[PDB]
């Protein structure tokens, strides 16, 4: 059913699993028009669906064309996202296919529930986690292919770079949340500890900087000083 | 007017003849009903009074055949039969309404509630749900399940109603998931109505059937099935004109005749706040809704 800090460590075994979040899916500016009346204006979206044991991200690119001349387009943009989750699924060889997909948000359970009645033994499930993933739209690159795309795409990506070269996954996975906990509670703040350095670059075909192991832990404890503070900032404590 | 004679009443029973019910004690001089209204289906049904667990009764038409009711005391139930020597059965039957051993079908001249109940109600497709085939006249019982519910155990015991689920193949089109999640016309009218039912008044006469057995039986599996196929058909935008004047009917009689205090399990507070207030035959229903609304406005 739903998940929970109980069966935390099941992500991480050898069913296949992937999360999908659609809150950057339907996003839009909010302008005034000449008359003074309020109007949005959508720019491009994505599906953020991401196998937590290996790191490989999915990004499906929802491109503003997909909206015109569509009524309801927060409701739509669940059922858009489920159609595109089948979509991959059916893509996949059989032995690829998922054995859960676990939504960020429980809107999402029947649409994709309904989109994949063909699939009766991938289990859809809600979670009782609140994952950072809405702050994938703060990591550079992810944003630049998002804001460039000019069709529907999808790209992919390892969300981990090589980080499962030298931690398990379930450590791969709580540093992408702090970091994206972080980026999400002040991105200014998380985007300054990641890049002031020069010595530490972000290989072209990675996401985060090369950090050494120790400078990780530098890095991971100043982005856990970050979320506190704001909480404190937050909340005057 | 026909009668469902009694061989004797040997224990205490609260009896049930359609809407009206009457209690005979322990070995009363009670030899059955008479003056029955010739053209409906109708149900006799039983709750004895020392184990009120299990309802149960009879679905019949005196069209169909000549019933009475023996007291069957290895099974320990009240049974129905058909008497075949249709001579022998009226020489019994006139003997006791010569002694006035039976109590009158108590039908009031201006009251049409059991004919608006059982409108589309027909004793061949109660058949075709109950399946005994051997009988006439059909048993059923508050326990009994339904196909629906032996796949989420017995099957001769079972009642076959038509299956209805949303998320289910059936009732989604390839490529048209979102269309037909959230409009069910293509479920209620291709799929149901033209498909399986054939036309509405067999599609209502299993609704008002479903809905009958839930209320005299408490049979849980009927309330499932009367409230999925009021859901199906308020879930729909396009439903013929008729059908949704002829449902507010039937809905009004049904909820005009449930007893009071039985509103609490009998109705789904979900799906009557969405049929009456956010589906799109939100304002289809004036009676149903008028009568919900000064009648059981806790539940909404
Ligand atoms: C054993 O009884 C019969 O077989 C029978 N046939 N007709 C009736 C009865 C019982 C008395 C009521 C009417």
């Amino acid at each position: 059913g739903a998940m929970n800090s109980s069966n935390y460590a099941e992500l991480f075994n050898n069913d296949i699993k992937l999360f999908v979040d659609d809150t950057n899916v339907y996003r839009v500016t909010v302008h005034k028009t000449f008359e003074g009346n309020v109007a949005t204006k959508a720019i491009n979206g994505c599906i953020f669906t991401l196998n937590p044991k290996t790191g490989h991200l999915f990004l499906k690119i929802i491109h503003t064309s997909v909206w015109a001349g569509q009524k309801r387009l927060s409701q739509l943009a669940k059922w858009k996202t489920a159609e595109e989750v089948s979509a991959l699924v059916r893509s996949l060889p059989k032995e690829e296919q998922p054995k859960q997909i676990i939504v960020t948000r429980k809107a999402m359970l029947d649409p994709l529930e309904v989109h994949m009645l063909d699939f009766p033994n991938i289990a859809i499930r809600p979670t009782e986690l609140r994952l950072p993933f809405s702050a994938a739209m703060s990591i550079d690159k992810l944003s630049d292919v998002v804001m460039k795309a000019t069709e529907p795409q999808m790209v992919l990506f390892n969300i981990y770079d090589d980080w499962l070269d030298r931690i398990s996954s379930y450590t791969a996975f709580s540093r992408l949340t702090l970091l994206l906990r972080a980026l999400k509670t002040n991105e200014e703040s998380a985007k300054m500890i990641l890049l002031s350095d020069p010595t530490i670059t972000i290989k072209s075909y990675h996401l985060w900087p090369s950090f050494t192991d120790e400078q990780w832990i530098t890095i991971e404890s100043q982005m856990r000083d970050l979320i506190l503070t704001e909480y404190g900032r937050k909340y005057n404590v | 007017m026909n009668t469902v004679p009694f061989t004797s009443a040997p224990i205490e029973v609260t009896i049930g003849i359609d809407q009206y019910s009457f209690n005979v004690k322990e070995n009363q001089p009670f030899h059955g009903i008479k003056d029955i209204p010739i053209g409906h289906v109708h149900v006799i049904h039983f709750q004895h009074a020392d184990n009120s667990s299990m309802r149960y009764g009879y679905w019949f038409d005196c069209r169909m055949g000549n019933f009475y009711i023996q007291y069957d005391p290895k099974d320990g139930l009240y049974k129905m039969m058909e008497e075949r020597d249709g001579a022998k059965f009226e020489n019994i039957v006139h003997n006791f309404k010569e002694r006035q051993m039976m109590v009158s079908y108590p039908k009031i001249d201006e009251d049409d509630t059991w004919y608006n109940l059982t409108e589309f109600v027909q004793m061949d497709k109660i058949r075709k749900i109950v399946r005994k085939d051997e009988n006439q006249f059909s048993y059923v019982d508050s326990s009994m399940t339904t196909v629906q519910e032996n796949e989420l155990s017995d099957p001769a015991h079972s009642l076959n109603y038509t299956v209805i689920n949303f998320k289910s193949r059936e009732a989604i089109r390839p490529g048209h998931e979102m269309e037909d999640f959230l409009d069910k016309s293509y479920y209620l009218n291709t799929v149901m109505l033209q498909g399986i039912f054939k036309n509405s008044s067999n599609y209502f006469g299993e609704l008002q059937f479903a809905f009958l057995n839930a209320m005299f039986f408490g049979n849980y599996g009927s309330s499932l099935q009367w409230h999925a196929m009021i859901e199906l058909i308020c879930s729909s935008a396009t439903v013929p004109k008729h059908m949704l004047d002829k449902l507010d009917e039937i809905l009004y009689y049904q909820i005009k005749t449930l007893p009071e205090q039985y509103s609490d399990i009998l109705l789904n507070e979900r799906v009557w706040n969405i049929c009456l207030y956010s589906s799109f035959q939100k304002n289809s229903l004036h009676n149903t809704e008028k009568i919900m609304e000064n009648k059981y406005p806790e539940l909404l």
